[PDB]
């Protein structure tokens, strides 16, 4: 189990593009973040045009063949409780979460 | 002088999803500018032999002449030839090709075989073997598709079609496809696709796991009466 | 006289594995030595309409025209022309069909859902449905596998596609197929074949039988 | 002209214990009184061989000359030339061969695969799968043994040596026994059995039946009024 | 059950060496790398020429009949946190180790 941590600070717009892992191998990709009631993990940006509905227009995504990795950027933070995020592929979620990361929204 | 000639074959009809037919010149003299081109059965004129490549350096000759003829044609029966003419040879020579008609059909049923508990006992490498039976035609092109998008050519080998042991005409094949024991413990499709002319659909898919040979433990037949 | 061309289709193209762009003519007053050609970008000569069509009930005339190609050049953009002359018009007529190039293409997944419960108690017929879903664009053309033999077109049903709900260019499609359930219950396999340009094989399948849903695991079946 | 040397081969060797080596003497203009005999490494000569070849159909000639030597003396890496005569050449060919030596031996593991249950649907035949990976040289000879006794090389196929994906230089075979239906499901057992330079014992084998994957089967059968 | 806990500081262009009892003659000796994540082994390099993907070129073995001690030896070490790894030997693996090491890479 490989887990990064990025913890933010911006309380407003200051976003944060998490880096992840790029399989370059033309599967879905997303970015899951976990469901702390339900306890399972729950897609919010994915390779597909979905966006979370709380989170429409606020996350975007940038795939860089170049640098072989996956930005996810969120422009601006609700300052709300920021579980673990976790970068995946493939057709099913939670097979596929490579890397699993989680950050502070304040300090 | 050879003059051999490279029909287009059921893979290459379909990987490409277009029919090209060549005519390889081998053992002439090293000489440039030869003439090898294409034509139909009619005599028109086909579109040009382009990328010709160089004289094989053990004082041989290597060019080939090809076509880009599309699919409408192979499957009437209209014979093709390919004009060879040189300065050893100053006679135009014709090289006749046609796909072989008056073959039977039959339907290349599709197996999946998993890798031994033996292979996962020394947590090395499991191989995955998908079996084809029972075709008539000899060509059939099988390749291997991971969660549904393709993998490369090196990671499984396909052997070569052999005949039946028991079977009058039909024919068997193998293919072996090598992952990582890790992976199958976590679980993918590992989709053997098949492509074949007796087919309905000409593709058949097949798909295992490491859920799929797993049987029932609990005949729990709990009755209240 | 008015021109009316009926380019390929992929599932025409693919049914069939030939390729046949057409155009017919309607308002064309009845009258007989109707001319219709083909031509292409370099308009080369072309296959001869056959089998033309008869006069229309309301007093006008009826011409079709057809060619077989090859089928990447429907790919290339070649914009195949039909020209259509007659006797009854001040200008020759034309019309020009190419491929609609710009449009997205999306990887039809293709989901299988089974028989509903309620369905099963009846005990005359169930229904199992093929949901091809979230693809671009719109030209899919399913068909029932039942054990590796086809079955005939009037045990299923498709539908045209009609766009997303929430996603602005996806489209979707339903297919239904009727069994009876004194077979559906032995669980013998169905297979739902989708045909699609967006596939990496242009080909999909999915499968079902009684005994999915299952856990394979125990089988718990209380008695009496 | 030509000498071509056919080794013997270890299935020859392994299925006939009386190996030989062949002087396949190929090419030559047609003429009566031709001798062909073998030396070891210390030149003298060997038995005169029998079964004395005819004019190939090219018009040319083509003959075979088979010594019977002791195992050892071909295993100890002595060189073995065919010495042929004839009246078109100058000079007696001195045709020299040996053993290939110089090779990473790898002992072939079996593994044997038994038909999936998709296949024990139609119940018309099954097809067990001796598949041979990790190999080298590439040569293995495969038998089918069942009740300890062999069974005809035409109920069963074996493939070539094709290379391995991941690993240069070390082989893969297969071998495919087709029984009916009954036969597998009443559990009567088959072996598999492996000749190969690189095992410990030269011999090695497999067995399989109905019963090898089947676990134990708790069925329950809870009951309370 | 043997636990010779051998460790090291291990950075980057640091080689670690591990010395295994080689079992004598030939049975497949590999070193093999507890998956946390299964709960179980999973090999990095054996007898025969797999070496593992991430540790592809960076892995090497020495067999020292002499001293009877198999030496393997890692070039570049990294991020790889060094979990456990077991010197084996025979065909199947969780029932062929012994030398159930753990070494930290950092310090
Ligand atoms: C392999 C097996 O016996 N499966 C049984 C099936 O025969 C039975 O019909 C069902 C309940 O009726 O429970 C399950
Ligand atoms: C072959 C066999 O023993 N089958 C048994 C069956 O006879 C028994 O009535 C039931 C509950 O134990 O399920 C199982
Ligand atoms: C499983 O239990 C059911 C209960 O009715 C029985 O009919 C069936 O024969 C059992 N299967 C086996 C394999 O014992």
């Amino acid at each position: 189990r490989i887990l990064p941590e990025v913890k933010v600070e911006g309380e407003l717009g200051g976003s944060v593009t998490i880096k992840c892992p790029l399989p370059e191998m033309h599967v879905r990709i997303y970015l899951c973040r976990e469901m702390a009631g339900s306890g399972t993990c729950g897609t919010v940006v994915s390779t597909t045009n979905f966006i979370k509905a709380e989170y429409k227009g606020r996350v975007t995504l940038k795939q860089y063949p170049r640098k072989n990795l996956f930005l996810v950027e969120v422009t601006q933070l609700t300052e709300s409780d920021s579980g673990v995020y976790a970068c995946g592929a493939g057709m099913n979620t939670d097979r596929g979460k490579t890397q699993k990361v989680t950050l502070n929204v304040h300090s | 002088i050879r003059v051999f000639a490279i029909p287009p074959s059921f893979a290459s009809i379909f990987l490409t999803k277009s029919t090209k037919l060549t005519c390889l010149v081998t053992d002439l003299t090293t000489y440039d500018s030869v003439t090898i081109s294409w034509t139909r059965q009619n005599g028109e004129a086909v579109k040009t032999h382009t990328n010709i490549s160089e004289s094989h350096p053990n004082a041989t000759f290597s060019a080939v002449g090809e076509a880009s003829i599309c699919e409408d044609d192979w499957n009437s029966g209209e014979r093709f030839t390919c004009t060879v003419t040189h300065t050893d040879l100053p006679s135009p020579l014709k090289q006749t090709i046609s796909r072989p008609k008056g073959v039977a059909l039959h339907r290349p049923d599709v197996y999946l075989l998993p890798p031994a508990r033996e292979q996962l006992n020394l947590r090395e490498s499991a191989t995955i073997t998908c079996l084809v039976t029972g075709f008539s035609p000899a060509d059939v092109f099988v390749q291997w598709m991971q969660r549904g998008q393709p993998l490369s050519p090196e990671k499984y080998v396909t052997s070569a079609p052999m005949p039946e042991p028991q079977a009058p005409g039909r024919y068997f094949a193998h293919s072996i496809l090598t992952v990582s024991e890790e992976e199958w413990n976590t679980g993918e499709t590992y989709t053997c696709v098949v492509a074949h002319e007796a087919l309905p659909n000409r593709v058949t898919e097949r798909t295992v796991d490491k859920s799929t040979g797993k049987p029932t433990l609990y005949n729990v037949s709990l009755v209240m009466s």
